RNA sequence: CUUAGUAACGGCGAGUGAAGCGGCAAAAGCUCAAAUUUGAAAUCUGGUACCUUCGGUGCCCGAGUUGUAAUUUGGAGAGGG
RNA sequence: GUUCUUUGUAAAGUGCCUUCGAAGAGUCGAGUUGUUUGGGAAUGCAGCUCUAAGUGGGUGGUAAAUUCCAUCUAAAGCUAA
RNA sequence: UUGACAUUGUGAAG
């Protein structure tokens, strides 16, 4: 992370003595806690599953994970949210009947 | 001032300099740049070639600060040294006592070589330099240091 | 309406612009009121210098990064290194900014020096109420000016190692351009 | 406490338990008036995070609003203009239905101040909301340091001027390059950019 | 003030058109939700008597545990030593 | 400047070690329609449909898949010049 | 006017 000292290149810029600022507590906003993990797991067993989540579980078992991600993308927004939802359904499947 | 205009001279001459036949009407020929391709084409093809059409490629969200790089020629290099010190350095051309010139501190980005500098060693600090500019500095005994 | 050899004009006056014309007839009047406001504020506020102490920061962007200027306020780490708390500093005439961070040692040391000098040139009157009379200085920025750090000495010795400065810039530019393709070429083998 | 569980359970709107509750409640609301008083919040957790407190001077009202677009109110569809302005059916109101709910509740109780509102239910015809109201004349509010700011005359009819949370969203009052047109008021910005400035010594 | 009639938009025609940096005027910071006071709802409107009356004290109903005070708002902060 | 009350086994600030560190949902985001913007594979706003996450989320001015980095902390609120 | 989705749940068969 040391600059070269010339005006152009990969690590261009002037070399100065570096300091590491103290970490800001606001950078841990989306971090899970013991209280929040306990509540979310308990609510999951109470409320059950959404109608579209049941369809994804059927697709994973009968049609494969690749197609379930395609369907999950349409129901959700971005393609990256489909991966998280499909991965979440796999953990549910691994414990519902597989164990 | 109004007392020196031709309006005062035109008093009592009916047409006020606009002619009897053509007259002074509202907008004969249109307003603004109207008719630039139909009845003003000749005046556009000459005096303004290249007006109609598009050429290059677009650049979304252009920041002019990225392209800041004022140029300095070698014939103006010694002006950056204060005048009270130029005489002593010129007559004391030697190593180990070469004056240092910070071109960035004077607000320039790149050094170009156009003129001729005295045969005196000078230490030049800059962000960018042309190939010819560096050669003339070294030919006089000086060196170029890259900064950022 | 196109005739003769004249530059193309781009005057934007096709709206009701005459309804939004602002002539600054009161430029002299506003200057008097600003001076009156500063005089009344100084006599009312305290014998304090009417403005807060500001730090020294590096200007952003490659165009202006060669100069230092006055910033918003001293960081929490800078305030702590000077030997006082942020809550107490705000009540003593020191601007504090909580969102600026410290990454450069030279700027950090310079700002800590400013706080130390400021504490040695002020008198904090006790809350008891005695308040020995002191003259009022109208500016704290003029008392503690901001100076551009020195870069290099006037003259040194010529040291040429034979490498071309122009060649160095060309190689650095070229090496950045082909870094991605060279990594891909080495990865496939 | 229990408020944490309420927040997480409210997010599972299509679970079997919440689908049953939303069907029975949407029927109950439809049988009442368009605007009616609510004895207590139906979402106490949601009310608290919007500023509601369980003390005298805080009022909850429920209101339903018709859904859909805003048809242009012109006779027989004739617009008498250029074809670019002949649209009638696919036009959208610039304020949200949530804003419309607050306005009508505000006129109904003109002695109160609108604080916030939240979604509760919806069907094909109506969307349902609950509005939080604060009484500026009650001594519990005027003596409360955290809420007596609302008693100032500058805060009269906040929902009418779009000063609530839904009002600022529709005005585009945010920071960043995405809101250059509406950072500090769209019309004030337009006035500044369309003003000719002349000084005594012309520049 | 400047950026700037610029980047960009436009039968890319007529026309339209911001923003970051830089100098200056003025400068000021902040608090709720989300935690068991649980060895003690510690909070509040109103009524009534009296007084030093933009309010205070005593007493009595009521509100409120489907949460009113104290404590903590991300710069942090909290429970123990 | 003087003068009457002591508020209080009250309140606040600061060092070190350990365990923790709760942060806003029909909302974000996505599709589509209309409107609007200099914002151009879509700047903001609104209707309908779909509808999240917690080492997460938004943004980084050309649509997409993959791997990094930088920077803030939305969906609650007050505030002189 | 025609189709799709939402409003939109419960039971059985081909
Ligand atoms: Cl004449
Ligand atoms: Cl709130
Ligand atoms: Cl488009
Ligand atoms: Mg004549
Ligand atoms: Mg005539
Ligand atoms: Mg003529
Ligand atoms: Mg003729
Ligand atoms: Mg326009
Ligand atoms: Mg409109
Ligand atoms: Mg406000």
């Amino acid at each position: 992370t040391v600059k070269t000292g010339i005006a152009i290149g990969l690590n261009k810029g002037k070399k100065v003595t570096s300091m590491t600022p103290a970490p800001k507590i606001s950078y841990k906003k989306g971090a899970a806690s013991n209280r929040t993990k306990f509540v979310r797991s308990l609510v999951r067993e109470i409320a059950g599953l959404s109608p579209y989540e049941r369809r994804l579980i059927d697709l994973i078992r009968n049609s494969g994970e690749k197609r379930a991600r395609k369907v999950a993308k349409k129901r959700l927004g971005s393609f990256t949210r489909a991966k998280a939802k499909v991965e979440e359904m796999n953990n549910i499947i691994a414990a519902s009947r597989r164990h | 001032p109004s007392r020196f205009t031709k309006t005062r001279k035109h008093r009592g001459h009916v047409s006020a300099g606009k002619g009897r036949i053509g007259k002074h009407r509202k907008h004969p020929g249109g307003r603004g740049m109207a008719g630039g391709q139909h009845h003003h084409r000749i005046n556009m093809d000459k005096y303004h070639p290249g007006y109609f059409g598009k050429v290059g490629m677009r650049y979304f969200h252009k920041q002019q600060a990225h392209f800041w790089k004022p140029v300095l020629n070698l014939d103006k290099l010694w002006t950056l040294i204060p005048e009270d010190k130029r005489d002593q350095y010129l007559k004391s051309a030697s190593k180990e006592t070469a004056p240092v010139i910070d071109t960035l501190a004077a607000g320039y980005g790149k050094i170009l070589g156009k003129g001729r500098i005295p045969n005196v060693p000078v230490i030049v600090k800059a962000r960018f330099v042309s190939k010819l500019a560096e050669e003339k500095i070294r030919a006089a005994g000086g060196v170029v240091e890259l900064i950022a | 309406a196109i005739s003769k050899n004249l530059p193309i004009l781009k005057n934007h006056f096709r709206k009701h612009w005459q309804e939004r014309v602002k002539v600054h007839f009161d430029q002299a009047g506003k200057k008097v009121s600003r001076r009156n406001a500063r005089a009344t504020r100084a006599a009312k506020i305290a014998p304090r210098p009417l403005d807060l102490l500001r730090p020294v920061v590096r200007a952003p962007t490659v165009k202006y990064n060669r100069k230092v200027r006055a910033g918003r306020g001293f960081t929490l780490a800078e305030v702590k290194a000077a030997g006082l708390t942020a809550a107490y500093a705000r009540t003593i005439g020191i601007a504090v900014d909580h969102r600026r961070q410290n990454r450069n040692q030279e700027i950090f040391d310079a700002n800590v020096q400013r706080l130390k000098e400021y504490q040695s040139k002020i008198i904090v009157f006790p809350r008891n109420g005695k308040a020995p009379e002191a003259e009022q200085v109208l500016s704290a920025a003029a008392t503690f000016p901001i100076a551009q750090p020195a870069t290099d000495v006037e003259a040194r010795a010529v040291q040429d190692n034979g490498e071309s400065a122009f060649r160095t810039l060309r190689l650095a530019r070229s090496e950045k351009k082909f870094r991605g393709i060279r990594e891909k070429r080495a990865r496939e083998k | 406490g229990a408020y944490k569980y309420l927040e997480e359970l409210q997010r599972k709107k299509q679970s079997d338990v919440l689908r049953f509750l939303q069907r029975v409640r949407v029927w109950e609301y439809r049988q009442k008036n368009v605007i009616h008083r609510a004895a207590r919040p139906t979402r106490p957790d949601k009310a608290r995070r919007l500023g509601y407190k369980a003390k005298q001077g805080f009022v909850i009202y429920r209101v339903r609003v018709r859904r859909g677009n805003r048809k242009r109110p012109v006779p027989k569809g004739a617009t008498y203009g250029k074809p670019t302005n002949q649209g009638v059916n696919e036009l959208k109101y610039q304020r949200s239905l949530r804003a419309t709910a607050e306005e009508r509740v505000g006129r109904r109780a003109a002695n109160l101040r609108v604080l916030n509102s939240y979604w509760v239910n919806q069907d094909s015809t109506y969307k349902y909301f609950e509005v939080i109201l604060v009484d500026p004349q009650h001594k519990a509010i005027r003596r409360d340091a955290r809420y007596n700011w609302i008693c100032d005359p500058v805060h009269k009819h906040r929902e009418a001027r779009g000063l609530t949370a839904t009002g600022k969203k529709s005005r585009g009052i945010n920071k960043g390059h995405k809101f250059n047109n509406t950072k500090a008021g769209r019309r004030k910005t337009w006035k500044r950019q369309n003003t000719l400035s002349l000084w005594r010594y012309r520049k």
